[PDB]
RNA sequence: GGCGAGAAGGGAAGUGUGUUUCAAAGAA
RNA sequence: AUCCCAGGCUGA
RNA sequence: AAGGGGAUGUUUAGCCGGGAAAAA
C-alpha cells in the first residue's frame, strides 16, 4: 500500500514497468490530483505493457473516464503495432487479443457524433491503420475480433465491414507474397493450419453487409473511416471479400492438401 | 387501517414541511449536494446531509396509492419551481417505478413520452419492459404497439430485439381478424429488418408459423396464398440471416444434391429442419395445386435424436403441420373433366403417401411424445 | 374592469422576492415614469428572458401530471426558443443546423405599432440565412436555459416554407453563443452524414387504424 | 374602396393636395400621410420595387 | 426502508424539528439488516449470500424476467389454442394456467417496483471523482498535452499512433451534448 | 436591448437669491 | 454565504 | 425465449467582481 502522493511521484516508472493500475486500484481514496495524473499519464504516453493493458479499460470504466478522445488514444496506442504487446497465434507471456476486445463490453464513449461504444473506436482505429499492418498482424487482429473466448447492434454493421476490409487486406497480402518467398517459408505447416482455422469461423453465410452497396444518399457517419480505409485500399491495390474468403480457403486448403 | 393513516400523515406532512423550508430564505434550504473531498477522515463530508433530492425520494417511499402520487407530483413540482432538482438515472428509475407502484400506467406512458422535454436520463429498460407487461395483462396489447413505437424514435432508448419479440407477440395477439394481426407483426418485422437489427430466433419462428396457419386454412378449400407462401419464405431466409448475424455478435438433380448437403452439413437443428420441410411441402402443394420434403422431415428427426443424444429458439411441433399431415393421410378415396378427376386423385394419393412417410418418420421422431396417439383422428371425427 | 400589469413573478430555478409596495420609484409623484426593469405584459411585446418569462407555475394537485412538466418543450413555433427546441432533438441538437425565421413575432402583428410607417415603404412581394450548429451545450434549467457554443456561418435557403440548402456558404464564427436563442421561430435540419441510430426514422404507421 | 371611389382617376390621386385629401370623407390623418408618402415614392421609382 | 412511526414523531411534527433533525433521515446500507432477505432468497452455502439492497435488486430483477417470459408463453399459447378454437380440456387446463401465471406475474412486478422505489439512494462504495471531476481533469489533461506541444514547437510508434489520430478525428469535431459543468476552456502553462 | 423623458417645479434660502467685473486645456 | 450572473480567471 | 430485461453509474474545488431577498 503506497500513498497517493508517492503513488503519483513513481506513476511513470510504474506505467514503465507496467506496474500502475494494481497500484492504483491499492490506493486508498483517488482525489482530483491523482486522476488528473493518471489521466495526463494516459493522454501522453498511450503504451502499456504487461497486465496494465487488461486492466485499462477496466480502470477506465470504473473511474467513469469515456471521452472519446481519450478512448481514440488508448485504442490507437493499444492497436498500433499489436505483434509487439499482444499474443501471436502464429510460432513474458503477452495476453491475448481476445481478452482485450472482451474488456471493452460496456466501456462507451461521449462527445462524439455517431459512436457510443469503444467497440466502433477500436474497429475505426483498426480502419485507419490497416494500411500499415503486416500478414501476422492482419491474423493475429482478425483472430482477436472473431474469437470465441456482446456487442451492440449498432456496432454490429461495423464490426462486419472491418471483418471484411480485413479479409481483403489479407487476399491482397498474400497473393502479393527473395523477401517473399523467405515469409512463405516462415509460414510453416502450423501457421497454414492456424490461418485456415482462423477463415473458418468466417466462412459460410457472408454478411448482407459485404453484398450491400458498401463495397460495390451519401454514406453515414458511422462507416467513415471504413470508407477512407475501402478508397484507399481501392486506389493503391475490384475483389469482393466473399471473393476473397473463397480464394484464401482454397489456397490453405490447397497447401494443406499438397499430435 | 391505523397503519395506512399514519404513512399518508407522515407523507403529507413531509410534503408540507419541504414546501415551509423552501418558503424560507434560501440559506436555510436542504443543499443541494453533500459535498465532495478536499471542499473515517477521507469518508468525512461526503454524504453527510439530507439533499432536497433526498428528501423528495423518502417521502415517495411513503406513497403507495393513486392518490398518494399526487402528493409525489407536488414535492417534484416544488424541486422544480425552486430549482434543487439534478434529474439523472436515479430520479427517472424512481419516478417510473414511483409511477407503477401507485397503478398509474397512463402516468407511466406520459412520462415515457414527456421525459425528454425536463430530464436528462431515459426510464429503464426493465421498466418499460414491466409497463410492456403490464398493458399485455390489461387485455389492451394495442398498447403496446404504441410503446414501442415511442421508444423506437427516441433517441436515447437504445433498440434491443427482447422489445421487437415482445412487440411481435402483442401484435399476434390482439383481438383481432388473424390475418390482421399478422399483417401488423408484419409491418414490426418489416421495421426492425429496415433498420437492421437481427431479431431471435422465435420471432421469425412466430412468422412463419402464423403464415403457414393461415397458407394451410386457405388452402382447406387480407392476403393470398401466395402472399403468406412468400412471407413465410422472406421470415425464414430473415431468420437465418439473423441467426448467423447473432452467432457472428456473441462469437430429381436437386433432390438428390440434398442428401449430399445433408451428410455434408455439420449438425442441424431438429426445429429449423421441420420448418423447412413444412415449407418445402407448402410450396410443392401449392405448385401442384395451380398446375422432397420428405427427406428435410427425416433429417429433421435423425437431428432431434442427435440433439437428445447430445438457443433462444421456440421448441416444438407445429400443431398446424401435424393437423395438415393427419387430414392429407386421412385423404378419402372418394374426395376432359374425367381426366382432370383421375389427375386430382393421383395428386391426393401422392399427398397421402407422403403423409404417411412423414407420419411414420414422426413416430420415430424425439417429437412423437408431444402428439397423443390418434388424437387429431379423433378430433376431427367428432 | 380596467386592464393593470400583472403582478410581478419569480422564475423558475430561484427563491420567491419579497416585492415592494409601490410600483415604482417615483410613485405617485411622477406617474408617467417607466422602470427599464418593467415588465413588458402589454400586446405585441416580448417578456423579458429570465425576468419575467418562464414565471413559477403552481398548480392543484388533483390536476398535476407529468405531461405538466412539458409545457416549455411543447410551446407553440411563435414561442418556443432554441434551448426547448434543442432539448428534445437527438444529441440534444447538437451537429444539426438551426436557423431563425423571424416572420412570426408577436410584435410583427399584434399590437397597436404593429401597422406603422416604415422608412421603405409597404409590402407588395431563395435566401442567405444565418445557420448555427451547436458543438457545446450544458443545461442550467432544463429545457429552457442552457449555456450554448457552437459554428455561425452564412447559409442559402430555398423553396421547399423553406429548406437549408448550403449550411457553410460562408465560414463566420467558430464558437460563439446562439443568436437570438432567446425566444424565435427556430426551425432545424438534421446533418447530411446522418446515423439512423441517432436519428431514428418514423416507426410505420399501422395498416389499419382501427378505432 | 370609398377613397377610391372619391379619387376619380390616378392622376387626380397623384396630383391631388393635402386639402383635397382632407376634404376626402373618412380619411384620417395617418391615411393621408400613408397615401401621400407612397405617392411620392412612386412617382420617384423607390416603390414597389422597395 | 420506511420511515417509522417515532421518526414521523420526532422530525415530522413540525419545521423547526424537521430542521433540527432532518439529517436522520437518510437511509443508507448502514441501516439495513440482510439476514432476512437472505433467509427469504434461501442462498444456502456455499452461496454468497445477500450483501447489499442492490444484490436484492439483482435477484428480483433475475425473478421477474423468468416470469414474465413464462407469462409471455403461457399468453402466446393460449393465442393458438384460441385460433386453435375458431378452426375442452385445452381451455380447462389453460384457465388455472394463466391465473397462476398473471399472479406470479404480478407479485413479481409488485416486487420490482417496491423494490426500486424502496432501496436507498446510490452511492460510490470507495472515494472517488464525481463526474464533475472527471470532466474537469480530463479537459486539463488535454490542455496540458496542446500546452506541451505547443511548447516543444522509439518514436515512430508515436507517430504512427498520432496518424491514425488524425485520421480517425471526426471532420466535425467533438460534439459535447451532456456536459456536467458550464462550458469552459481550460488552459495550462505548457 | 439602446437613447430621451420634472404637467417644464416658485415647496428652501436676507445678507440669501440674483446682478456687475473676471477666469476656466486637452494630446501634460 | 451560496439564490442568480449572456461576468470572469485559475488547478501538473 | 435457461442465459444482455445483464453490468457501470457521490456532488468539480477555489478567488475576484456585480445583483436580489433575509438581517442590519
Amino acid at each position: 500500500q503506497l500513498s497517493p502522493r508517492e503513488f503519483r511521484r513513481q506513476s511513470l516508472k510504474l506505467q514503465r514497468q507496467g506496474e500502475l493500475f494494481g497500484y492504483f486500484a491499492g490506493l486508498p481514496y483517488v482525489s482530483w490530483r491523482s486522476l488528473l495524473r493518471v489521466l495526463h499519464l494516459l493522454v501522453a504516453k498511450p503504451f502499456f505493457r504487461g497486465q496494465d493493458l487488461l486492466a485499462l479499460p477496466v480502470v477506465c470504466k470504473r473511474l467513469g473516464v469515456s471521452d472519446f478522445r481519450v478512448v481514440d488514444r488508448l485504442l490507437a496506442g493499444a492497436v498500433v503495432r499489436p505483434s509487439m504487446n499482444f499474443a501471436s497465434p502464429f510460432s513474458k507471456k503477452r495476453p491475448p487479443f481476445s481478452l482485450f476486445v472482451a474488456s471493452l463490453d460496456d466501456w462507451p464513449v461521449q462527445h462524439h457524433p455517431h459512436h457510443m461504444h469503444a467497440v466502433q473506436r477500436l474497429l475505426a482505429a483498426i480502419c485507419a491503420n490497416l494500411h500499415n499492418y503486416t500478414t501476422p498482424d492482419l491474423l493475429l487482429l482478425f483472430d482477436g475480433l472473431t474469437a470465441l473466448g456482446q456487442m451492440p447492434v449498432e456496432a454490429l454493421e461495423e464490426f462486419e465491414v472491418t471483418l471484411g476490409l480485413l479479409l481483403l487486406q489479407i487476399r491482397a497480402r498474400l497473393r502479393e507474397g527473395g523477401t517473399g518467398k523467405d515469409g512463405e517459408s516462415f509460414f510453416s505447416s502450423r501457421n497454414v493450419l492456424k490461418a485456415y482455422e482462423i477463415v473458418s469461423r468466417v466462412a459460410g453465410v457472408p454478411p448482407e453487409c459485404w453484398t450491400s452497396p458498401f463495397f460495390a444518399e451519401p454514406t453515414e457517419g458511422q462507416l467513415t473511416v471504413q470508407k477512407h480505409a475501402l478508397a484507399k485500399f481501392l486506389n493503391t491495390s475490384t475483389c469482393s471479400p466473399v471473393h476473397a474468403v473463397e480464394d484464401l480457403l482454397c489456397l490453405l486448403g490447397s497447401r494443406i492438401l499438397a499430435v | 387501517q391505523a397503519r395506512e393513516e399514519q404513512r399518508r400523515q407522515a407523507l403529507k406532512s413531509f410534503i408540507s414541511r419541504l414546501d415551509d423550508l423552501f418558503n424560507l430564505p434560501h440559506q436555510q434550504w436542504l443543499p443541494l449536494h453533500s459535498g465532495a473531498p478536499l471542499g473515517l477522515s477521507p469518508t468525512n463530508g461526503r454524504d453527510d446531509a439530507l439533499s432536497a433530492q433526498e428528501a423528495f425520494l423518502a417521502a415517495c417511499r411513503l406513497a403507495s396509492t393513486r392518490g398518494d402520487f399526487q402528493w409525489c407530483l407536488q414535492g417534484l413540482n416544488l424541486l422544480v419551481n425552486f430549482g434543487r432538482l439534478r434529474p439523472d438515472w436515479e430520479l427517472s428509475d424512481r419516478l417510473m417505478a414511483l409511477s407503477l407502484h401507485c397503478r398509474r400506467p397512463e402516468q407511466a406512458e406520459q412520462l415515457l413520452s414527456a421525459f425528454p422535454h425536463f430530464l436528462a436520463c431515459p426510464p429503464s429498460p426493465v421498466l418499460l419492459f414491466n409497463l410492456i407487461d403490464e398493458a399485455l395483462a390489461a387485455g389492451r396489447p394495442q398498447d403496446v404497439r404504441r410503446i414501442f413505437a415511442t421508444m423506437r424514435e427516441q433517441w436515447q432508448l437504445a433498440l434491443r430485439p427482447a422489445f421487437y419479440v415482445a412487440a411481435i407477440r402483442a401484435m399476434l395477439l390482439l383481438p383481432t381478424s388473424a390475418d390482421q394481426s399478422l399483417k401488423e407483426a408484419q409491418l414490426v418485422a418489416e421495421d426492425a429488418a429496415a433498420l437492421g437489427v437481427p431479431l431471435p430466433p422465435v420471432a421469425h419462428q412466430l412468422l412463419v408459423e402464423r403464415a403457414l396457419t393461415l397458407f394451410e386454412e386457405r388452402l382447406r378449400q387480407c392476403y393470398t396464398t401466395e402472399e403468406l407462401l412468400n412471407l413465410a419464405q422472406e421470415s425464414h431466409n430473415r431468420l437465418l440471416v439473423d441467426q448467423a448475424r447473432d452467432a457472428v455478435r456473441r462469437h430429381r438433380i436437386p433432390r438428390a444434391e440434398v442428401s449430399e448437403l445433408f451428410l455434408w452439413n455439420r449438425a442441424p437443428n431438429a426445429h429449423l429442419l421441420a420448418q423447412a420441410a413444412w415449407l418445402q411441402w407448402a410450396a410443392e402443394r401449392f405448385a401442384e395445386r395451380h398446375n422432397s420434403w420428405i427427406q428435410l422431415l427425416q433429417q429433421s428427426c435423425s437431428a432431434s435424436l442427435q440433439e437428445l443424444a447430445g438457443s433462444s429458439l421456440h421448441r416444438g411441433l407445429p400443431p398446424a403441420l401435424l393437423a395438415a399431415l393427419i387430414r392429407s393421410s386421412d385423404a378419402s378415396p372418394l374426395a376432359q373433366k374425367r381426366e382432370i378427376v383421375l389427375r386430382k386423385r393421383n395428386v391426393l394419393l401422392k399427398e397421402r403417401r407422403e403423409a404417411a412417410q412423414a407420419l411414420r418418420a414422426l413416430q420415430h421422431s424425439a417429437f412423437a411424445d408431444k402428439l397423443p396417439p390418434v388424437h387429431v383422428l379423433s378430433a376431427l371425427l367428432r | 374592469e380596467k386592464e393593470v400589469p400583472p403582478p410581478l413573478k419569480s422564475g423558475i430555478g430561484e427563491p420567491k422576492k419579497t416585492g415592494y409596495k409601490f410600483p415604482h420609484v417615483f410613485f405617485p409623484y411622477k406617474s408617467r415614469y417607466r422602470s427599464p426593469h418593467r415588465q413588458r405584459w402589454w400586446p405585441g411585446s416580448a417578456p423579458r428572458f429570465l425576468l419575467h418569462s418562464h414565471p413559477k407555475r403552481w398548480a392543484p394537485r388533483r390536476d398535476l401530471s407529468f405531461a405538466f412538466f412539458a409545457f416549455h418543450g411543447l410551446k407553440p413555433f411563435a414561442e418556443k426558443n432554441l434551448y426547448e427546441l434543442m432539448h428534445s432533438l437527438p444529441l440534444r441538437g447538437a451537429s444539426s443546423f438551426f436557423w431563425r425565421e423571424a416572420d412570426s413575432d408577436p410584435w410583427k402583428h399584434l399590437g397597436r405599432k404593429a401597422n406603422r410607417l416604415q422608412a421603405r415603404g409597404v409590402r407588395t412581394q431563395g435566401r442567405k440565412q444565418l445557420v448555427f450548429s451547436p458543438r457545446e451545450i450544458y443545461y442550467k434549467r432544463r429545457p429552457f436555459h442552457a449555456l450554448v457554443f457552437g459554428r455561425l456561418s452564412v447559409g442559402q435557403l430555398g423553396a421547399s416554407s423553406r429548406v437549408l440548402k448550403h449550411p457553410e456558404i460562408i465560414r463566420g464564427l467558430s464558437r460563439v453563443a446562439p443568436p437570438q436563442a432567446s425566444l424565435g421561430g427556430w426551425k432545424w435540419r438534421p446533418p447530411k452524414d446522418a446515423s439512423r441510430w441517432i436519428f431514428r426514422p418514423k416507426f410505420p404507421l399501422p395498416f389499419r387504424p382501427e378505432l | 374602396e370609398d377613397i377610391a371611389a372619391a379619387f376619380s382617376s390616378w392622376t387626380d390621386l397623384a396630383n391631388a393636395t393635402i386639402d383635397v385629401l382632407q376634404s376626402v370623407e373618412g380619411m384620417t390623418n395617418q391615411q393621408r400621410r400613408l397615401i401621400v408618402k407612397h405617392v411620392r415614392l412612386y412617382n420617384h421609382g423607390l416603390w414597389p420595387e422597395n | 426502508c420506511r420511515l417509522s412511526a417515532a421518526q414521523q414523531e420526532r422530525v415530522l411534527i413540525s419545521l423547526p424539528q424537521f430542521q433540527q433533525y432532518n439529517k436522520e433521515l437518510v437511509l443508507r446500507d448502514r441501516h439495513l439488516d440482510f439476514s432476512p432477505f437472505g433467509k427469504l432468497f434461501n442462498l444456502r452455502e456455499p452461496a454468497c449470500g445477500v450483501r447489499t439492497s442492490r444484490d436484492v435488486l439483482a435477484l428480483v430483477k433475475v425473478t421477474n424476467q423468468h416470469v414474465s417470459r413464462a407469462m409471455a408463453s403461457v399468453a402466446t399459447l393460449q393465442s393458438s389454442v384460441q385460433l386453435w378454437l375458431s378452426e375442452n380440456g385445452l381451455r380447462n387446463y389453460c384457465r388455472e394456467l394463466q391465473e397462476v401465471t398473471e399472479a406470479l406475474a404480478r407479485s413479481s412486478r409488485r416486487c420490482l417496483y417496491t423494490a426500486i422505489v424502496q432501496i436507498p439512494l446510490r452511492r460510490k462504495t470507495w472515494v472517488g471523482p464525481c463526474q464533475g471531476e472527471v470532466e474537469w481533469a480530463t479537459q486539463q489533461a488535454l490542455a496540458i498535452m496542446e500546452a506541451d506541444g505547443a511548447r516543444d514547437r522509439t518514436l515512430s510508434k508515436m507517430a504512427e499512433m498520432n496518424a491514425i489520430i488524425q485520421c480517425m478525428q471526426p471532420e466535425r469535431g467533438i460534439v459535447a451534448w451532456e456536459l456536467r459543468n458550464p462550458p469552459r476552456v481550460v488552459t495550462a502553462r505548457g
